[PDB]
């Protein structure tokens, strides 16, 4: 019910159109469309991810970490918000209030954005400056043409969180160790991390980086012969040990947003033989490049196969460069 | 000879490189062999290149030209 | 080779080496998607 | 048009429309592996980008390479490239010191796959060509020889 | 039958192979697929495989 | 012949080979630290990677494999951004759509798997499909729009040449084609106005070769007089030189039916060339075309 | 056939010029008007916040206490300064302001040779509790640059950087008149459209893009 | 603002009249600003002299046929147009073209006033056959780029297309080259075929001049930092 002219469409590609409404990604910034179908609002609002008032009054106080409004009643409501919060898939889950302090509500009026929201209405992508024709191959067999602007000006940035777990547990040679020293490591890589050896809120992390620093008993057996020459010439520790540090895979980078920590000293309820559990968020802003998926609402899909600088795209008479360029083949055989 | 200075891999053109040779696959081991023989020239200082080698050129490449000189001899 | 005929791909008599069963299962098998 | 300069000679459909960012981005589809880490059973490389794995060369594909009459790719592919435990290191070893790749070894999966017919009650013998049964195994003495020479 | 094995009803043709004591002569390309072998095609076969290239005298002498 | 690569996506799997080359150089002080390099991305290891990237073919695959043209070889080339770049005339062999659709890589190594890449699987080398012999790196979509919009003859169009009835000569004849083309730069003529122009470099018809030139066959240099359109002579000129001139608009049917009869009669390496040509013409008036919804 | 091209501003706005060549071949105007138009867009010089600092903040997701708006739509914000500086050196920026009110660009005191110019530019709301300092650097350059690593850099954790547009310029097109006469004289006349940030004025602008398409196309020679 | 790494110039030569010009590396996007401006300028900013106008004897209501020569009255004007010529002082110059014996008529046997030149002076003209006499009045200016024929007035003369740029064609490309991990760079192609008038060379120079002295008009505008490749 979403999907604008759906009479229009053929059931395939409103099929997919369907499908890929919740395949959208939220936006750093959302923005509702200029042409809904009306069932935006309420789908956002019984979703439940926006914040509502369940009772009207006045704002009493207003911040980017709750709101509260003061009912008649002389009784208080306060709303705390999530404030980029990793969803199950990776997605940041992010509110904002909408209103201000000397605003009435009413009960069912929406306090908060959620993600992929624009003042309360579901807001999936960004309303684009079009133009339907060939490109230079460019945007050939689906592919997608964009404007630069659109990455530099962040319209379709999205955060992206993810959720790094490393533990300390007990193994034939005995418990491992959660620590910032590893063998055979410089101080200038160990700079981010704390005394504990995990990452400093805040880090910037890139691929390879470490995240946790940990270290797991080794047998020697396992020691290279120069190895044992060292260990039997200089007379070293008993403990010898391998670096099993939590590092940032390939091809990740952004900033550390969280960490926790669990441990047995502790309380914390932990599985049998797990002596310590730290997790890493690290939060990435992606911007739309070469190769990421866009799709409208009538089942027109396909890659960006050329981002152009601003000055490449065509131009209106008045100078506006376009945004997107879809190719024009794709659209009557499609039937949409 | 009705076509432009060819570009990377089709540098000999395939048709020339076929003429040599019988068939695509006896080519290949041609080719192969050569470069190989070629690398082991070049780890002891064993024939060296009979044509004079770009700044960095694969041996193989090497080969194919060479193949492309009728210089080797090939025995199936 | 002079049984089998041109080679589709190369348009030159077949090659001795050429794997002809594997061509002719991939030939009649890529379009049987098309078969209604 | 933004390049040349001059007009395109036809008015062209522009418009708003509004376009969603799907959740299929190439950031975390791009993977690529040189060499990492293998599978203790079955001594293939690991698979999926988060194992930092190698790609799947699936049977259709070996059809393609058959067809194609490349033997040497095959070959290659399924031996030094995968299971084979000896020509990966020697292939590593040979491209490092600009050196030719050695000829392939014999994979692991058929050492496993005579491991369970075995597990089957099926006697199942690698004949040479005088009729006598193969016995497979490999020399531990070569690794030691060359690592023991190392130090002189 | 280690071909047929890889195909279809691979128990039937294992126990069949079995009690019969079949001897797979591993001419094939599946079976040399299997073991590790040349495919016994395109540069596989005798005739490519195996092959003597040297230069000539005239390049050598160039 | 080409594919681009992603630089992340090469430094990783050409690694040893970059390692090697980094350590031939001082670059390294040995491989232990050329791996520590490559790991860290430092910036001396592009120019060597660039380098040995070079004439180095890589395989290229898309699922499922139909045929043996589901998997072809490529050379590769550095390329901006994290998205595998392929040519546009083997997506019809790869049933490739960019929906998001992807492909893998694989880096042939010993000498006999890259002679394979570079002879037996090499795009340029396979054009025609293994079943029926038809060419499958044809032109298609955009690219025949293109063509068909170019060598489409409109009555009426500007500078279309006159019959000089009257006390003046005819003003649709040019000297060359070159001289067409000043004549297209200003608003006088248009590529798909019916015109004659004399032309030098291309090969006449049967029928009109055999009439003005007789038993002597026409020669680079030699004139002739041609009743086309401007964007039919600059079509035939992306033909093979000694090419008989097609004086026709351009359906998808005429075009299989040109590169079907380049395929029989010229060498592979031309008809890869040709098909090339008509990609880049096909798409540059594609987009000029005014084709919108 | 002898006449010399004549470049006559005519001012429409404060930032909005058009910028007339009258004597021109025929067919050579678009190009012109083009080569114009994509230097200035791509190639002008001007100032962008490079990166901020905020107290009590180490990154960019998270908020401060009493501030409606979070890090993130903070630096969204920050986005729309327009700012120019003379010194051509990284130079730093302050902002402090408590208790309640709005938090704009004129709250902001900037180092002598740099000037904001949009005063009013909505940046942040407070009530009671809100409280916010930050320092801004400005730096000099061209195009877009994206926000700088601190691996690239030796920065700081707490030092958030920034996505910097340094183009001055806003909407840039043209048009042309083709004058064809059944005489044989014909000429094409260029009007250049060119509108600026407030940044600079389109004279600048256009001089600048004139400079380097004149040492770009001296290459010919 | 900042000093962009300077781009170079490169010439190889195909024909004597033909070359390939190649500026790279180019900041991205840049091929594309010198290119069509470049092409055009080439085409149509560099001076030359053509044919304005003939009158053929014996002919001036038909023009149909000449009698006397094979050639009919539009491939004369075809060939015509082909005359590689240049003046020196820009007012109409008349030149006059006649032959009587039978045999074939080149350039050469057009007499240049003085101050005009013939650079093609064995190219074809006409076949004159048994008895055949040829006259004809050529009208030679000074202008830029392709003028089409401007006609009433004195009857027997004909205005002709003028091809007054010394350049016959010109096209471009650009293609991608690699500078320090950016593979998106700019490298121009400028193929350009020319007339034996001058050489691809001095055309090239010549629009380079020309573009300078036009961009020099924004330059004068103000003084401020722009792009600088120097050194």
């Amino acid at each position: 019910a979403m999907i604008p002219f759906l009479e229009h469409d053929d059931a395939n590609r409103a099929l997919m159109g369907a499908n890929m409404q919740r395949q959208a990604v939220p936006l750093v910034r959302s923005e509702a469309p200029l042409v809904g179908t009306g069932m935006e609002l309420r789908a956002a609002i019984d979703a439940g991810d926006v914040v509502v008032a369940e009772e009207s009054g006045v704002i009493e106080e207003v911040s980017a970490d709750y709101i509260t409004v003061m009912h008649d009643n002389g009784t208080r409501r306060t709303y705390r918000m999530r404030k980029f919060a990793r969803s199950n898939h990776g997605t940041c889950a992010n509110q904002c209030p909408i209103v201000d302090a000397g605003d009435r509500v009413e009960a069912g009026q929406v306090i908060a954005d959620g993600p992929c929201t624009d003042d309360g209405e579901m807001a999936l992508g960004k309303n684009l400056l079009v133009a339907i024709m060939p490109w230079e191959g460019h945007n050939y067999e689906d592919a997608i043409i964009l404007s630069n602007r659109l990455v530099e000006e962040d319209v379709l940035t999205s955060i992206h969180i993810e959720e790094h777990e490393i533990d300390a547990r007990d193994t034939k040679l005995g418990a491992e160790e959660i620590t910032r020293d590893i063998p055979n490591i410089s101080d200038e890589v160990l700079a981010d991390l704390d005394e504990r050896g995990i990452v400093r809120i805040g880090a910037e992390v890139r691929d390879g980086d470490i995240l946790v620093g940990k270290v797991t008993p080794k047998g020697e057996t396992e020691l290279t012969p120069e190895e044992r020459l060292l260990r039997a010439i200089f007379g070293e520790k008993a403990r010898e040990v391998r670096d099993t540090s939590l590092k940032v895979p390939h091809g990740e980078s952004g900033k550390v947003i969280g960490i926790r920590v669990f441990s047995r000293e502790d309380e914390d309820e932990l599985p049998a033989g797990v002596n310590e559990l730290v997790r890493v968020y690290v939060a990435q802003k992606r911007k739309i490049s070469d190769g990421d998926k866009l799709a409208g609402r009538h089942g027109n899909k396909g890659v960006i196969g050329k981002i152009l600088p601003v000055e490449d795209m065509p131009f209106l008479a008045d100078g506006t460069p376009v945004d997107i360029i879809l190719n024009t083949h794709g659209v009557p055989r499609r039937m949409n | 000879g009705g076509y432009d200075t060819p570009l990377g891999i089709t540098n000999p053109p395939i048709d020339e490189l076929l003429d040599r040779v019988s068939s695509k696959y006896a080519l290949v081991i041609y080719a192969a062999k050569r470069a190989r023989q070629i690398n082991d020239y070049y780890n002891q200082l064993y024939v060296g290149p009979l044509v004079e080698p770009g700044l960095q050129e694969k041996p193989l490449s090497i080969a194919l030209r060479e193949i492309h000189a009728d210089l080797l001899e090939h025995t199936e | 080779a002079t049984c089998y005929g041109r080679s589709m791909a190369t348009g030159k008599l077949v090659d001795i080496g050429e794997a002809v069963g594997i061509v002719a299962a991939q030939s009649i098998g890529e379009p049987g998607t098309q078969l209604t | 048009d933004g390049r040349s300069g001059e007009p395109f000679p036809y008015p062209v459909t522009v418009g708003y429309m509004y376009i969603m960012k799907l959740h299929h981005l190439v950031d975390d589809k791009i993977h690529a592996r040189s060499t990492g880490p293998y599978s203790m059973i079955t001594q293939q490389p690991l698979g999926g980008k988060a194992q930092f794995g190698g790609q799947r060369f699936g049977e259709m594909e070996c059809w393609a390479m058959q067809a194609y009459g490349a033997a040497y790719t095959l070959q290659e592919l399924l031996t030094i490239k995968s299971d084979d435990t000896v020509g990966r290191v020697k292939v590593y070893e040979a491209i490092v010191k600009g050196e030719n790749i050695p000829e392939p070894g014999i994979p692991e999966s058929f050492k496993v796959l005579l491991k369970e017919l075995q597990s089957l009650c099926l006697n199942v013998e690698v004949l040479s060509s005088d009729g006598a049964a193969i016995e497979l195994r490999e020399g531990e003495d070569e690794d030691l020889e060359r690592a023991a020479a190392n130090l002189g | 039958w280690l071909s047929a094995a890889s195909f279809q009803e691979t128990t039937r043709v294992l126990t069949d192979a079995a009690i019969n004591c079949r001897s797979d002569k591993l001419n094939g390309l599946k079976e040399n697929v299997i073991i590790g072998k040349l495919i016994p095609a395109g540069t596989g076969i005798n005739r490519y495989r195996n092959i003597a290239v040297q230069p000539t005298e005239e390049a050598r002498a160039a | 012949h080409q594919c681009g690569l992603p630089k992340l996506m090469a430094l990783e799997l050409f690694k040893p080979f970059v390692m090697k080359r980094l350590v031939d150089l001082n670059h390294a002080q040995n491989i232990k630290s050329a791996k520590r390099m490559v790991e860290r991305q430092r910036p001396q290891v592009w120019d060597v990677l660039e380098e040995v990237i070079a004439e180095h073919p890589v395989l290229l695959n898309r699922a499922p494999t139909l045929h043996r043209l589901g998997i072809q070889a490529f050379e590769p080339m550095l390329v901006e951004g994290k998205a595998i770049q392929l040519h546009p005339l083997v997506c019809e062999a790869f049933n490739a759509d960019f929906d998001g659709d992807q492909m893998a890589v694989h880096l042939p190594l010993s000498a006999e798997a890259q002679a394979e890449a570079r002879i037996l699987m090499l795009s340029s080398n396979n054009i025609l499909s293994p079943a029926s012999g038809r060419p499958l790196a044809m032109p298609r979509l955009d690219m025949v729009t293109g063509l068909y919009y170019l060598t489409t003859e409109v009555p009426g169009d500007t500078g279309e040449y006159q019959p000089a009835s009257g006390d003046h000569p005819e003003t649709g004849v040019y000297s060359s084609p070159a001289e067409a083309i000043m004549a297209a730069d200003r608003g006088v003529l248009s590529v798909r106005a019916k015109i004659k122009v004399r032309l030098t470099q291309l090969r006449p018809p049967v029928e009109i070769e055999a009439e003005l030139f007789g038993h002597s066959g026409w020669q680079p240099g030699d004139a002739w007089m041609a009743e086309t359109t401007l964007g039919r002579v600059m079509f035939n000129e992306l033909l093979p030189l000694g090419y008989p001139f097609v004086n026709k608009q351009m359906h998808k049917k005429v075009q299989a039916a040109i590169i079907n009869d380049l395929a029989e009669r010229y060498p592979m390496i031309v008809v890869a060339q040709t098909v090339d040509k008509l990609k880049d013409a096909g798409f540059y008036w594609a987009t000029r075309s005014g084709v919108t919804v | 056939i002898s006449q010399r091209p004549t470049l006559s501003e005519d001012v429409l706005t404060d930032n909005r010029s058009q910028f007339v060549i009258e004597p021109l071949e025929p067919g050579f105007g678009y190009t012109l008007g083009n080569s114009l138009r994509r230097t200035l867009l791509s190639s002008i010089p001007g100032a962008a916040v490079t990166s901020i600092r905020i107290d009590g903040v180490l990154h960019e997701f998270t908020t401060v206490p009493g501030v409606k708006e979070d890090v993130t739509e903070i630096i969204l914000n920050l986005k729309s300064l327009v700012v120019s500086s003379e010194e051509d050196e990284p130079v730093t920026m302050y902002l402090r302001k408590q208790g309640p009110g709005e938090v704009t660009a004129g709250d902001i005191v900037p180092p002598a040779g740099v000037t904001v110019h949009n005063p009013g530019m909505h940046i942040a709301t407070l009530n009671d509790k809100g409280k916010l300092e930050v320092e801004l650097v400005v730096e000099r350059g061209r195009g877009y640059v994206p926000a700088v690593q601190n691996r690239a850099s030796g920065a700081e954790i707490g030092r958030i950087p920034v996505d910097s547009i340094y183009s001055p310029v806003l909407k840039v097109t043209y048009k042309v008149d083709a004058t064809r006469v059944e005489q044989r004289t014909d000429f094409d006349k260029l009007i250049l459209d060119v509108e600026t940030k407030n940044s600079i004025s389109p004279r600048d602008a256009l001089a600048s893009a004139g400079k380097t398409l004149v040492e770009l196309f001296g290459l010919a020679r």
